[PDB]
């Protein structure tokens, strides 16, 4: 429906201000509404506040203490003013804004912006061994690395069959983790040189792990 | 304060109807309007119900809302489901301040092979990790269908309050499902409880395991 | 010629709205 | 004397 050009930060360090903005193409913006929404990746939805062509703004009050709504109408714009950021406000935010084809109108959300918070500069990841122990599972975690991605692979890809890399993690740090993790019969273990191979070409680092039994 | 609590996951084969509650914790539901959003992934929410039982025109007839003020909840009704019909579903309503209140979503998944249970396989800290200063539980789960899971961590059988980052579950090649779960600690609270627990439930079933710091 | 709401339009309750 | 609602 609406297109809504909405626009912000990939990226904000804590105790910046979060600012976002959607404007409308259609000449609308001294009526209706704006609503703000936003969405931790993975989790549900939580709702931020609304401002009103009466001029009057409703807030979630977890947020309220921190969160700043505004309308420029020369800019045709809403914007969201987030203070006192902190990694738990990592998420992709969404305007909201009531689309009308006649007499009853329902909301069309922007396309969404995600923002990382962060303080952190470019940092390759520890990498620490998940030790095993008919079957036995044994891994890697990538841990504390900034900025995405990394890439894993075992005994420099000569394995590849009954692994799993899972999708990384934001910790309240603002560092990411990750990790791989392979299944194997218990027998190989004292006969194969098992090997995490990581890869974090943003800060031009490798690691490689050998991953031996406790 | 005002809660819209759902079902965290349904399910239903193709052709079959399934229902979507929206139960309100306090005050009428029928006081204010309910909408119902449909999220597919990576994608904003778009309206599919809104104002109780309306329908923007792109949505199919099979989508049907309706209120029942007597179990004070609203319900999303898809018929003759279809695989299009797969996402994340969030019912929209407000409080008595106007306030928007979102529902806690619903994954609904268009069953298309047999319910698989997961497989969960629990690690430690690492002596290197730890001798570093950091402990971190990694709980990791694959092999799993429908794709929905909660994760609980427990500390000496006692909810584990802090420190949890979860993942969404992730398409593995074989279209189940993984995810995983990281419970971050010091070492010195590492080897402060006896034992941990990692506790995956699927479909109202509950798989455990457990490691302690020996 | 047009009523637009000024405000979320409310299920049984009247709203703000202006002419234009 | 009428006014269409947006």
């Amino acid at each position: 429906q609406l297109q809504l050009q909405e626009s912000g930060p990939g990226l904000v360090k804590p105790s910046e201000t979060l600012s976002l903005t959607c404007t409308v193409s259609d000449g609308s913006i001294r009526d209706y509404w704006w609503n703000w929404i936003r969405q931790p990746p993975g989790k549900g939805l939580e709702w931020i506040g609304r401002i009103d062509s009466v001029v009057n703004t409703y807030y979630n009050p977890s947020l309220k203490s921190r969160v700043t709504l505004s309308v420029d109408t020369s800019k045709n714009q809403v914007s969201l003013r987030l203070s006192s950021v902190t990694a738990a406000d990592t998420a992709v935010y969404y305007c909201a804004r009531p689309y009308c084809p006649g007499s009853a109108c329902y909301d069309s959300w922007g396309q969404g912006v995600l923002v990382t918070v962060s303080s952190a500069s470019t940092k390759g990841p520890s990498v620490f061994p998940l030790a095993p122990s008919g079957t036995a599972a044994l891994g890697c975690l990538v841990k504390d690395y900034f900025p995405e991605p990394v890439t894993v692979s075992w005994n420099s890809g000569a394995l590849t069959s009954g692994v799993h890399t899972f999708p990384a993690v934001l910790q309240s740090s603002g560092l990411y983790s990750l990790s791989s993790v392979v299944t194997v019969p218990s027998s190989s273990l004292g006969t194969q040189t098992y090997i995490c191979n990581v890869n974090h070409k943003p800060s031009n680092t490798k690691v490689d792990k050998r991953v031996e039994p406790k | 304060e005002v809660v819209f609590t759902q079902p965290h996951s349904v399910s239903g084969s193709p052709g079959q109807t399934v229902t979507i509650s929206c139960t309100r914790s306090s005050g009428s539901l029928d006081s204010e309007y309910v909408q119902w959003y449909q999220q597919r992934p990576g994608r904003a929410p778009t309206i599919v119900i809104y104002r109780d039982n309306q329908r923007p025109s792109g949505v199919p007839d099979r989508f049907s809302g309706s209120i029942d003020s007597s179990s004070n909840s609203a319900s999303l009704a898809i018929s003759g489901l279809k695989s299009e019909d797969e996402a994340d579903y969030y019912c929209q309503s407000a409080d008595d301040s106007y306030n928007w209140v979102f529902g806690g979503g619903t994954r609904l998944t268009v069953l298309s092979q047999p319910k698989a249970a997961p497989s969960v396989t629990l690690f430690p800290p690492s002596s290197e990790e730890l001798q570093a200063n950091k402990a971190t539980l990694v709980c990791l789960i694959s092999d799993f269908y429908p794709g929905a899971v909660t994760v609980a961590w427990k500390a000496d059988s006692s909810p584990v309050k802090a420190g949890v980052e979860t993942t969404t579950p992730s398409k593995q090649s074989n279209n189940k499902y993984a995810a995983s779960s990281y419970l971050s600690l010091t070492p010195e609270q590492w080897k402060s409880h006896r034992s941990y627990s990692c506790q995956v439930t699927h479909e109202g079933s509950t798989v455990e395991k457990t490691v302690a710091p020996t | 010629l047009d009523i637009v709401p000024l405000e979320e339009e409310r299920k049984g309750n009247s709203s703000k709205y202006r002419l234009i």
